């Protein structure tokens, strides 16, 4: 029943806010999502000038509930199910030699808007490194999030390694790991091993100042027949 | 003020409320703060009346948001077949490629629009385009498990 929400176009707002070796940030997003096609169009802002970090390192974080499932997978949707009363989401985030992301959030529809509201907060960042240093190229590859059910705590474990193209040519590895529980005491359709293909779009509005990402992105659940 | 109005018209499916605004001079080309037209919104959910009023009274018909989308990426994801003709007869760009490169053609096959493909290849779809990650229609139609769609396109090439 928590898929008969995502029939069609569901309005999104993200909030954010960051502390990251200190400095302290907060990244406003607003846009749209549709599960038919597994669909995002955000737009995001730094509400609190330049951004410490680059846009990239933040996508992650910053609605998995709007990837497609196909007909003979939707038994292993966690995360409509849980809708609308919603789920947590945390995750811890390694950058290879480097330092790492935590974040906590709650994803639930507020009206008839889904909502991503976010904590996180960064430690162990070297200032002259890829992430503090902004030498990440302004793009995003194509992933592969995997998923386990979790009956501990009803809910899903997920893992997966975020590929950060650095401008010498090089790579930076982001290691996922997270866990998702549901808010209500509702039941929740608890999947078998699978995985999300994701891909992403990173591009600037050209009538736009303040810093910002226009993030267009397509997620499709796979590896089970 | 009209601008807004005519937006929200064109999304509701408003075909009257549509005529009168343009009547009364509303911007056919109104565009919201992310790039969206009355033209994007009517092709996206499949309001063909729409669609015709607004090229009639001038809508660029290749207008992109800033995921660059065109009205014709959106009917061609939604499956409006009608529409996506309409938009084609009236000069949209058969290979536009939205900000992860997508063509009208790795939507549709990738949404599985068998008709649709089949119209976009009539009017020179590229079936050899590669999106952003080396994607071609066909990998995505063999992706998603259209067959038929897979087929077409191969004996295209």
């Amino acid at each position: 029943k928590g898929e008969e929400l995502f029939t069609g176009v569901v309005p999104i707002l993200v909030e954010l806010d960051g502390d990251v070796n200190g400095h302290k940030f907060s990244v406003s997003g607003e846009g749209e999502g549709d599960a038919t096609y597994g669909k995002l169009t955000l737009k995001f802002i730094c509400t609190t000038g330049k951004l410490p970090v680059p846009w990239p390192t933040l996508v992650t974080t910053l609605v998995q509930c709007f990837s497609r499932y196909p007909d003979h997978m939707k038994q292993h949707d966690f995360f409509k199910s849980a809708m609308p009363e919603g789920y947590v989401q945390e995750r811890t985030i390694f950058f290879k030699d480097d330092g790492n992301y935590k974040t906590r959030a709650e994803v639930k529809f507020e009206g008839d808007t889904l909502v991503n509201r976010i904590e996180l907060k960064g430690i162990d960042f070297k200032e002259d490194g890829n992430i503090l240093g902004h030498k990440l190229e302004y793009n995003y590859n194509s992933h592969n999030v995997y998923i386990m059910a979790d009956k501990q705590k009803n809910g899903i474990k997920v893992n997966f390694k975020i590929r950060h193209n650095i401008e010498d040519g090089s790579v930076q590895l982001a290691d996922h790991y997270q866990q998702n529980t549901p808010i209500g005491d509702g039941p929740v359709l608890l999947p078998d091993n699978h995985y999300l293909s994701t891909q992403s779009a990173l591009s600037k509005d050209p009538n736009e100042k303040r810093d910002h990402m226009v993030l267009l992105e397509f997620v499709t659940a796979a590896g089970i027949t | 003020d009209l601008g807004k109005k005519l937006l929200e018209a064109a999304r509701a499916g408003q075909d009257d409320e549509v005529r009168i605004l343009m009547a009364n001079g509303a911007d056919v080309n109104a565009a919201d703060d992310v790039g969206v037209t009355p033209l994007h919104l009517a092709a996206q959910r499949g309001h063909l009346e729409i669609v015709e009023v607004l090229l009639k009274y001038g809508a660029d018909v290749n207008a992109a948001d800033l995921w660059g989308q065109t009205p014709l990426h959106l009917a061609a994801t939604a499956g409006h077949l009608e529409i996506v003709e309409v938009l084609l007869k009236n000069g949209a760009d058969v290979n536009a490629r939205d900000n992860i490169g997508h063509t009208p053609l790795h939507l549709a096959a990738w949404a599985g629009h068998l008709e649709i493909v089949e119209v976009l290849l009539k009017y020179g779809a590229d079936v050899n385009a590669q999106d952003k990650f080396g994607k071609t229609p066909f990998d995505l139609a063999i992706d998603n498990g259209n067959e038929d769609i897979a087929e077409v396109l191969q004996k295209a090439a």
